[PDB]
RNA sequence: AAGGCAGCAGGCGCGCAAAUUACCCAAUCCUAAUUCAGGGAGGUAGUGACAAUAAAUAACGAUACAGGGCCCAUUCGGGUCUUGUAAUUGGAAUGAGUACAAUGUAAAUACCUUAACGAGGAACAAUUGGAGGGCAAGUCUGGUGCCAGCAGCCGCGGUAAUUCCAGCUCCAAUAGCGUAUAUUAAAGUUGUUGCAGUUAAAAAGCUCGUAGUUGAACUUUGGGCCCGGUUGGCCGGUCGGAUUUCCAACG
């Protein structure tokens, strides 16, 4: 008798289940992005294809609709923020061209990649969820983050984070400590 | 090859040498399918990695004299037991897959 | 079989034959024997002209 | 032209034709007749538990030539006799009389599966615990 | 004499099928004579793989064999190009957990913080189904011999089983995966959109006929501005036809 808790599920699974086409279409996007599973792939069609159902239901309204204008710009400045559709690619019959890659490109697992620090794909997602990077003043340990356009100077070592200064970890610490017990007296 | 550069040269260009292997993923390697064409395209007769002197002689008793079997030997290299038994004097062209896995369950490093 | 078989009779025929044929016969791929036969050319099997023109 | 009415003003005789011709459909009766509630061995349910009253030995039809090892059970809630099919070899040791197992459909929605004549259900758990478990030692039957 | 849990918690029964005889009015609000009292309404916690979200199970390095093709070649070599097999080592990072504290809270638990501990294959070790086709992945080995069994379907098994039972290897999804029943898409196999009826299932034996469905043609053009013609001439330029403009209205 509280009111009800609105959810929803962000991902769908293919239909033709067993594929050599899509099957093998996860080179790029699981070995070339370091992903956990297809999940993380489904996810990001289903938004993608979430993204396509509104922009065709804008293109077969009138132009200079009301709707059309206000959801249209509306969809482009989100998406233009988020930095998957370039600077000037701005039109409706380009969110349609608009594919998967250039979306795992903005998440911050691979954006700490691409701006140096972390020397491979997978070794960017094990110090993101290590408690190491910070966006802002904000330590953030999801790989998927999806950075924004006013945010690639912002990705470095939290200030927490041994990298970051800051009195390094319980390995080198202790391991420092049996040279102290061993070489120091 | 194996990690020595695969990663060193992926320094945020991502796209070098990744495209598909041959495609088996349960057929054994290719350590010959080089000199299958060589065998094909020679319109003579050409020898087939003759015999096994010695590796026969000497190793067909160092692993199966000490207190085993061929039919023993032969099921936990997974072979047919006549295919050890082409192995003992004589007999046989060696391939590296079936030569690979004499060599590492019973330890004598001849190759 | 089809490789070694074909790259028997293109030989022989870029030998200036004029017609040659070879047949395997045996367990090929499977456990009940088939015969596979592949020709060029055309050969001549009827008469005196086989003691002649053929080699077997 | 094309044998059905088409003004305007017929839309009853095309949803009273539409109905008539339901009938033709073959889950569409059993749904409006209400065939699972009386007719179906389980009442409408996916399983049911029954109650082992002999072992059974049904020789598979052609072209095969093997015994399939399925029990006669009959069920609590209703009392009816259904034969039911004993999976994977060694279960019919794990099954015996007065087990009071628990059975499911058979995967062909009220039909018989490959060469064994006659028989509907499957048995899932003897004893309460499994089959699977039962099968593979990770579990072990109740001292019964 | 007394009774009515389809209130809260719990029990029995029924079944394929569903939680604690816990804490509190601190929030949301309700009632009363009413700021104060009361509230199993309600909230908090326990059980809870119903569903849903996010995402650990590792990351950087160093180290080697065995081939094969081709080239040059003395033959002993390189000097590329690729094939497989690991196998021994190093410092770094972290939370899952154990917890001073504080925070949280009606009081707690938990989360978010955080002193102190907390990783080297033995663990802090991921499973669930598959490997003939549909349908991604072994014609590898041992056992069985139309037996045991598998198999949604086609099929497999009668002494060389790619299909059973195993070992190895591989595939798919992954903290989830299989099975059963129902239902939706598939299904243009319910057809208004949009089926079919000579022979595959289906034109009543034939005709009349009420309801129902359906039913030939016919009844006048006021605002202005830009565009195309088609007639009417002012206009022939020209050796009976050749360009169109200013003006009606003719729609």
């Amino acid at each position: 008798p509280r009111a009800p808790r609105t959810y929803s599920k962000t991902y769908s699974t293919p239909k033709r289940p067993y594929e050599s086409s899509r099957l093998d279409a996860e080179l790029k996007l699981a070995g070339e992005f370091g992903l956990k599973n297809k999940k993380e792939i489904y996810r990001i069609s289903f938004q993608l294809s979430k993204i396509r159902r509104a922009a065709r239901d804008l293109l077969t309204r009138d132009e200079k609709d009301p709707k059309r204008l206000f959801e249209g710009n509306a969809l482009i400045r989100r998406l233009v923020r988020v930095g998957v559709l370039s600077e000037d690619k701005k039109k409706l019959d380009y969110v349609l061209a608009l594919k998967v890659e250039d979306f795992l490109e903005r998440r911050l697992q691979t954006q700490v990649y691409k701006l140096g620090l972390a020397k491979s794909v997978h070794h960017a997602r094990v110090l993101i969820t290590q408690r190491h990077i910070a966006v802002g003043k904000q330590i953030v340990n999801i790989p998927s983050f999806m950075v924004r356009l006013d945010s690639e100077k912002h990705i470095d070592f939290a200030p927490t984070s041994p990298f970051g200064g800051a009195r390094p970890g319980r390995v080198a610490r202790r391991n420092a400590a049996r040279k102290a017990e061993a070489s120091g007296e | 090859r194996s990690q020595g550069q695969i990663n060193a040269a992926r320094r945020q260009g991502l796209v070098v040498s990744v495209d598909k292997k041959y495609g088996s993923t349960n057929t054994r390697g290719d350590n010959e399918g080089q000199r299958l064409t060589k065998v094909d395209r020679e319109t003579d007769i050409v020898k087939p990695k003759k015999l096994d002197p010695n590796v026969g002689r000497a190793i067909s008793r160092a692993r199966t004299d000490k207190k085993m079997s061929q039919k023993d030997l032969a099921t936990k290299i997974n072979e047919k037991p006549t295919v050890v038994n082409d192995y003992e004097a004589a007999r046989a062209i060696p391939n590296q897959q079936v030569l690979s896995k004499l060599e590492r369950a019973l330890g004598v490093k001849l190759r | 079989i089809r490789r070694a078989a074909y790259g028997v009779v293109r030989y022989v025929m870029e030998s200036g034959a004029k017609g040659c044929e070879v047949v395997v016969s045996g367990k090929l791929r499977a456990a009940r024997a088939k015969a596979m036969k592949f020709a060029d050319g055309f050969l001549i099997h009827s008469g005196q002209p086989v003691n002649d023109f053929i080699d077997t | 032209g094309k044998g059905k009415p088409r003004g305007l003003n017929s839309a009853r005789k095309l949803r009273v034709h539409r109905r008539n011709n339901r009938w033709a459909e073959n889950n569409y009766k059993k749904r409006l007749l209400g065939t699972a509630f009386k007719s179906s061995p389980f009442g409408g349910s996916s399983h049911a538990k029954g109650i082992v009253l002999e072992k059974l030995g049904i020789e598979s039809k052609q072209p095969n030539s093997a015994i399939r090892k399925c029990v006669r059970v009959q069920l609590i809630k209703n009392g009816k006799k259904v034969t039911a099919f004993v999976p994977n070899d060694g279960c019919l040791n794990f099954v015996d009389e007065n087990d009071e197992v628990l059975l499911a459909g058979f995967g062909r929605k009220g039909k018989a599966k490959g060469d064994i004549p006659g028989v509907r259900f499957k048995v899932v758990k003897v004893s309460g615990v499994s089959l699977l478990a039962l099968w593979k030692e990770k579990k072990e039957k109740p001292r019964s």
